[PDB]
């Protein structure tokens, strides 16, 4: 696991109906329900891995920068002399 | 969006279970606004007025009357409408089904009866509570209003009878009128009773105003300006209807009154007031037919 | 064709908390079930990497259980009395759930 | 659970049978409302936008008034209850004479 | 006389009780004549005849 | 929730709220006991059917309307106004009665 | 302190509180994130947005601004079997059939239809047509160097040919929006526009992005008739008027919108009156809508800059509040 | 008799029983078990013990017994309470008695 | 809610200020949309045209212009009514008070009238200051319909 | 209410939306270099040429 | 969670669906069974001795 990634736990959703067994012909009407859950704990559940393209390699053939008033501008003028 | 929960009765069969779950996004009447009502209020069974079940007149009656909530979200033992009429205007986006012509992205669907198309396509019956649902169909109001009066228009030559009224296309489609068979004389029985309040308040007022004017104008500026831009428009089909016609200030008055009110309820019954708009986003623009539809409440 | 088959299909989602490792300590993230008679002539002619397990996680899972239960009791008990010991009854369940 | 009487013959010895049964809550909303004056809230805010005024005396006479009004609020949602009550009693009971 | 509405009423000894709540008719209380009841009316009589 | 309407803010209070049955059986029985009063006057008045939307009616003009307006003149019942097709019979009208 | 705790809403709250009384820096912005979302979440009708596709041929949003009425262009491929029927026989429906081509031919089916005339297209293509000119006319430059005569033409030959036949400019291009935000690519436009609500509190700013400001500027001291010659101050009311000629001018076409405090039961008149256009006599010409309110007099300003100088005037709020068309006579 | 047998002075809150859907997340902060993650669903277990215990002492704790007056009256080896309210909370509301 | 206040001009009385408090859920013809404006442009004395106050056909016609508001409450210096001709958005359904012998159902669409009956009465006097109020006789649009035509073939 | 399933049941649905919208970020970083290739692939031309 | 890649135009914003994913277990029983002669019974227990 690497740092971050939100390891999650894996829940089992089972339907216990106990007393059904044992003694008693238990009756039910139906849309009725005694739901049991447990959760599993032999292994977790990786719920989000995240990219971050920096990391990646196709980073090199920009130059990246962070210029948050990108918002406000109006033109951006690279100007070249050769 | 004040949901009202309509309570499914007592066991269902599963097909019909299934029925309902097929109905969301539809229109339902509901006599009150009541949070809690029940699903035989709602069902055809429940426009029954003079002992018998209403013809395409009694119903649009009963739809101006009643409010229609489209169906949000059907339960088992719930049903979940949420009433068009309440809240403020351009609120409440409620998915709608169409039926018929496209629905594009905006023109105010009216829900007009549903004996305009197929009949009983749509009736919908539940067997095992013994009931059954007619959901009005929604169409603009530039096409319901001229549906509804091109239906009438096309029983009264049927009224009496020795150019195709019943084509229609509407935007890129062609809505094909009649279904031929016998639907027609189902059609037809059911605007029985609708064609002959328009023949007759037709009829009524005509000879109403041809005896008014040469009965008025005679006893001011009245005169002038009314013969003036009358000129053979109202004079003239004085003299060609009282041709092929018969002919009192006393009767004339008491009828204009009994008139002029049975007019008003016709216009109050025909002219489909819209109940919603439709306004997407993020949405195709237009809906194909049996697709749902984004929809507010005021035109 | 081994890397396709090696790499076709998409990683779990799993994290066993014990993993199988190579006695170097790579974990294992594969199976690789054969016939004997296809592993030799794959084994002879193919591959040839590293022979034992330096980790196979000898135990079995286990599971934690959020609690649901009814306690239904037997009054007349000297519980019988007062009832409201079956509150606190059943809320001792919770305790011996924990 | 359902009673048993237990019996003196070989016939059937009937075995315990156990009733599961849900029923449905339903929605009810008994909503009340009380209003105040846009004259009547500057009696509470007491301060002028020019910043000067009320002093601490507004306040007695104004929550008395307020006090008044969620008072009654209160009784309406206990007399409320009375009537959501005494509905779902006899929409759910049968006559005698039937 | 119509069988229709005795038609459309149920014979359910079990339901029997429930919908004598409901009332076979339909007029108000504040008219002067009992009338047909008009279409804002709702109704709960309990109906025996 | 509040809202602006009148005269500055209102509140609206509501409080969801739901209920079950706790009976197997009937937990609650309604009876009739007493009458309070009977609503209607109980007698004595006809039936008038030149009220109610007419009929085909008899094929000499002047016997159709001869019998209508020698009943409808004597009766409690037989309105004043013409039948209007579109509205009801408008039955006649007084002052104050028995 | 005391003007803030109303200006940044508490004292409300209170009252109400009472009644129930008695990678670094992306995780800093994870946490900002997140703020804003609650913060929006925890405040909180008064705003409808439409959008939709279309192409570039007619209207145009660029060339348009901030504040802009659109309307719509129902049926196109419908219209001429409209056109057969509620047309007297002697009519030549054969017009508009080559019309509504000849508007095409100036400029199929696709997927993005041709929905959406401007304001603006309506002032140029009828501006030679109603009663005004080079006031009109500025307008008319201005879309022929941003949005073609061509389609002026043919789409002026189309307006012509649909008020000869009884098939009218209305009961086709209802009211659409205020044209938030455009989006377009090459042909295709993906236009966003209020269907009701207020206009200036949109995408706001100087200007929603980067040109200039906002207003829903009528285009034409040509249009914005401003009634209310003699008036008192009330909430003003904008309408949408169509108004033709039918063989006193060869079916004229006259679109503008008018400002005056009378609730649409009380326009009928004042519209009847104001025209000496009545003298058709088939019948029918001047339908209006209304677009909404304005619910302030006094915002209606005197402006001739845009895009070309034009007549531009100003409104000053607007809550657009669209309803239905009325003409029947 | 006619005052009523002690009477309730509250209303028997509920305590959350059942409901799981165990569920959790962490990074690995301070993490070099997985278990880490398992122990802290225990962490998140024992806190509704605490709140159930609070509820439930909270509830034990309450205030027991208020006496009101009411007609408790015997038919037939039934001790029954005869209401009608009326005079009391539909008094004077304009909504009809049930 | 876009409601209009109006002022109570002053003058009033403590029996002139008791008879409008029983006026809310009446309704009232203000000649313009306004957020001031003043009490004697709602009164009678406002729908007098050129020295002649309007017969019952002539009220109608000054009733089709200008906008009927529904008072929904009355405080001390001022009258809020919401102009229903436009400010009729609310989530849920502002007070009318029946004021007819008529009976309203539910979904009957509600017309107004000038008081036309002839137990009808609803004239309101106010002596403190000069004017009154006729309130407008809600009414179902059949019935309303109906009256508008008697009145309309008698004259 | 002051208890322990509301100041702590939902507070355990902030980590939720906290979690739920951590992952559309992703949306930009895999948005980030998915924008990339479009105007890079759009400068290129064709090899062959 | 599933990955989304944000993308530019107006196109409806990326709708992110976040869901619990399910499935459903299945059952096997497994049996398997051994010998018991009627000899080594009376022997085991001690019957026969």
């Amino acid at each position: 696991v690497p740092t971050g990634s939100i390891l999650s736990t894996i829940e089992v959703a089972s339907h216990r109906r106990l007393f059904d067994f044992f003694a008693r012909v238990r009756s039910d009407e139906n849309s009725l329900y005694d739901v049991e859950f447990d959760a599993l704990l032999g292994s977790y559940c990786n719920t989000l891995s995240l990219v971050r393209f920096l990391e990646l390699g196709l980073s090199v053939a920009c130059v990246c920068t962070k210029f948050p008033e990108l918002a406000y501008m109006n033109e951006g003028r690279v100007q070249f002399e050769v | 969006c004040f949901e009202a929960d309509i309570a499914i009765p007592s066991g269902i069969s599963r097909p019909d279970a299934a029925a309902l779950q097929r109905c969301e996004g539809r229109v339902v009447f509901l006599p009150t606004i009541r949070r809690q009502l029940a699903l035989a209020d709602v069902a055809h069974e429940s426009f029954v007025s003079g002992g018998v079940s209403p013809d395409t007149l009694g119903l649009l009656l009963a739809y101006r009357r009643r409010f229609p909530a489209v169906i949000t979200r059907v339960l088992p033992t719930r049903i979940v409408a949420c009433p068009v009429d309440l809240g403020l205007t351009h609120a409440g986006t409620v998915n709608l089904r169409n039926t018929s012509p496209v629905d594009l992205c905006n023109g105010d669907p009216v829900s007009l009866v549903p004996p305009v198309f197929e009949g009983q396509a749509t009736d919908v019956r539940l067997e095992s509570l013994d009931l059954t649902l007619r959901f009005p169909v929604p169409l603009p109001t530039p096409l319901a209003r001229e549906i509804v009066a091109r239906l009438v228009a096309r029983g009264i030559r049927d009224l009496n009878p020795d150019p195709d009224l019943n084509v229609l296309y509407y935007n890129g489609a062609r809505l094909s009128l009649v279904a031929d068979v016998q639907q027609l004389a189902s059609v037809n029985t059911e605007l029985r009773s609708l064609v002959l309040n328009m023949v007759y308040s037709i009829t009524e007022g005509t000879t109403l105003i041809l005896t008014l004017i040469p009965r008025l104008l005679a006893l001011g500026y009245v005169n002038a300006l009314l013969q003036m831009q009358s000129v053979t428009r109202e004079a003239a089909q004085l003299i060609h209807p009282e041709a092929p016609m018969l002919m009192r200030r006393l009767p004339l008055y008491e009828a204009l009154v009994a008139w002029l009110a049975h007019a008003g309820q016709l216009g109050d019954i025909l002219a489909l007031a819209p109940a919603v708009r439709v306004c997407t986003f993020d949405g195709a623009a237009v809906v194909q037919s049996g697709d749902m539809a984004p929809v507010i409440r005021y035109p | 064709w081994l890397v396709d088959l090696t790499t076709a299909t998409q990683p779990s989602v799993a994290v066993p908390r014990l993993t199988h490792a190579d006695t170097r300590g790579r974990p294992v993230d594969g199976v690789l079930v054969t016939t004997a008679a296809i592993k030799q002539r794959l084994l002879q002619s193919f591959l040839k990497v590293e022979d034992t397990e330096a980790d196979v996680p000898v135990t079995y899972g286990e599971m934690v259980l959020n609690g649901a239960n009814l306690v239904t009791a037997l009054v007349m008990g000297k519980a019988v009395r007062s009832l409201d010991d079956v509150g606190r009854h059943l809320l001792d369940m919770q305790e011996e759930q924990l | 659970h359902q009673p048993l009487i237990a019996r003196d013959g070989p016939h059937p010895v009937e075995q315990p049978v156990h009733n599961y049964m849900t029923k449905v809550i339903d929605r009810r909303a008994l909503n009340a409302a009380f209003s105040l004056a846009t004259e009547a809230i500057a009696l509470l805010t007491g301060e002028a936008l020019d910043g000067t005024g009320i002093s601490l005396h507004r306040q007695l006479r104004a929550i008395q008034q307020l006090a008044r009004n969620v008072q009654a609020v209160l009784g309406a949602f206990e007399r409320g209850t009375a009537d959501q009550m005494l509905h779902v009693l006899l929409e759910k009971a049968p006559p005698l004479a039937l | 006389f119509t069988a229709a509405d005795i038609t459309a009423k149920h014979r359910c000894l079990e339901r029997l009780i429930v919908e004598t709540g409901s009332a076979v008719s339909t007029a108000t209380a504040a008219s002067d004549v009992q009338f047909k009841r008009p279409p804002g009316c709702r109704e709960l009589v309990e109906d025996p005849c | 929730a509040r809202h602006e309407t009148g005269g500055g803010v209102n509140f609206t209070l509501t409080q969801p709220r739901g209920n079950v049955d706790l009976g197997v059986g009937y937990t609650a029985v309604a009876a009739t006991a007493t009458v309070r009063n009977p609503v209607t006057d109980m007698g004595n008045l006809p039936q008038n059917f030149y009220l109610g939307r007419g009929a085909p009616p008899l094929l000499d003009n002047a016997a159709a309307v001869y019998l209508r307006n020698a009943v409808v003149a004597g009766n409690r019942l037989g309105p004043a106004q013409p039948l209007p097709v579109f509205g009801c019979a408008q039955v006649p009208r007084r002052a104050g009665m028995d | 302190t005391a003007p803030m705790a109303w200006a940044e809403s508490p004292r409300e709250l209170a009252g109400h509180a009472p009644l129930r009384r008695v990678t670094r820096a992306t995780r800093d912005d994870t946490e900002q994130a997140v703020d804003k979302i609650l913060r929006g979440a925890r405040r909180a009708p008064r705003y409808h947005l439409t959008r939709q596709v279309t192409l570039t041929d007619l209207c145009q949003p660029n060339a348009e601004r901030a504040g802009a009425l659109l309307l719509a262009l129902r049926h196109p491929t419908d219209l001429p079997h409209l056109a057969r029927h509620r047309a007297p026989p002697g009519r030549q429906t054969e017009r508009l059939a080559e019309a509504w081509g000849q508007l095409l031919e100036a400029s199929e089916s696709g997927c993005a239809r041709a929905g959406l005339v401007s304001f603006n297209f309506l002032v140029a293509a009828c501006t030679a047509a109603y009663d005004a000119r080079d006031a009109a006319e500025a307008v008319r430059a201005h879309i022929t160097t941003n949005y073609a005569g061509a389609r002026l033409d043919r789409f002026s030959e189309c307006l012509r040919a649909m008020v000869h036949t009884h098939v009218f400019p209305h009961e086709v291009m209802r009211f659409f929006g205020g044209l938030v935000s455009w989006v377009t690519q090459d042909e295709l436009a993906s236009v966003t526009a209020v269907c009701s609500g207020p206009q200036e509190a949109t995408h706001t700013g100087h200007p929603g992005r980067p040109c200039s400001a906002v207003t829903i500027p009528a285009c034409a001291f040509v249009d914005l008739d401003a009634e209310l010659c003699l008036g008192g101050p009330g909430a003003a009311f904008l309408y949408l008027v169509f108004t033709y000629r039918q063989c006193r001018d060869q079916e004229l076409c006259c679109v503008y919108v008018v400002k005056s405090q009378l609730p649409p039961r009380g326009l009928e008149a004042a519209l009847e009156r104001l025209f000496g256009r009545l003298r058709i006599t088939t019948c029918t010409y001047a339908a209006f809508a209304e677009l909404g309110v304005m619910p302030d007099d006094s915002p209606r300003c005197l402006h001739r800059t845009e895009r070309v100088g034009v007549p531009v005037v100003i409104l000053e709020g607007v809550v657009w509040r669209p309803g239905g068309w009325r003409a029947c006579a | 008799e006619d005052t009523e047998a002690d009477v309730p002075v509250t209303y028997g809150e509920m305590v959350l029983n059942g409901a799981n859907l165990v569920t959790a997340l962490v990074m690995g902060k301070a993490v070099r078990s997985l278990d880490d993650v398992g122990r802290h669903l225990l962490d998140m277990q024992e806190e509704q013990l605490e709140a159930n215990r609070e509820t439930l002492d909270e509830l034990e704790s309450a205030p027991q017994t208020t006496r009101v007056r009411a007609d408790l009256v015997a038919i037939g080896d039934r001790l029954v309470f005869l209401e009608a309210l009326e005079k009391r909370i539909y008094a004077a509301t304009n909504v009809p008695y049930p």
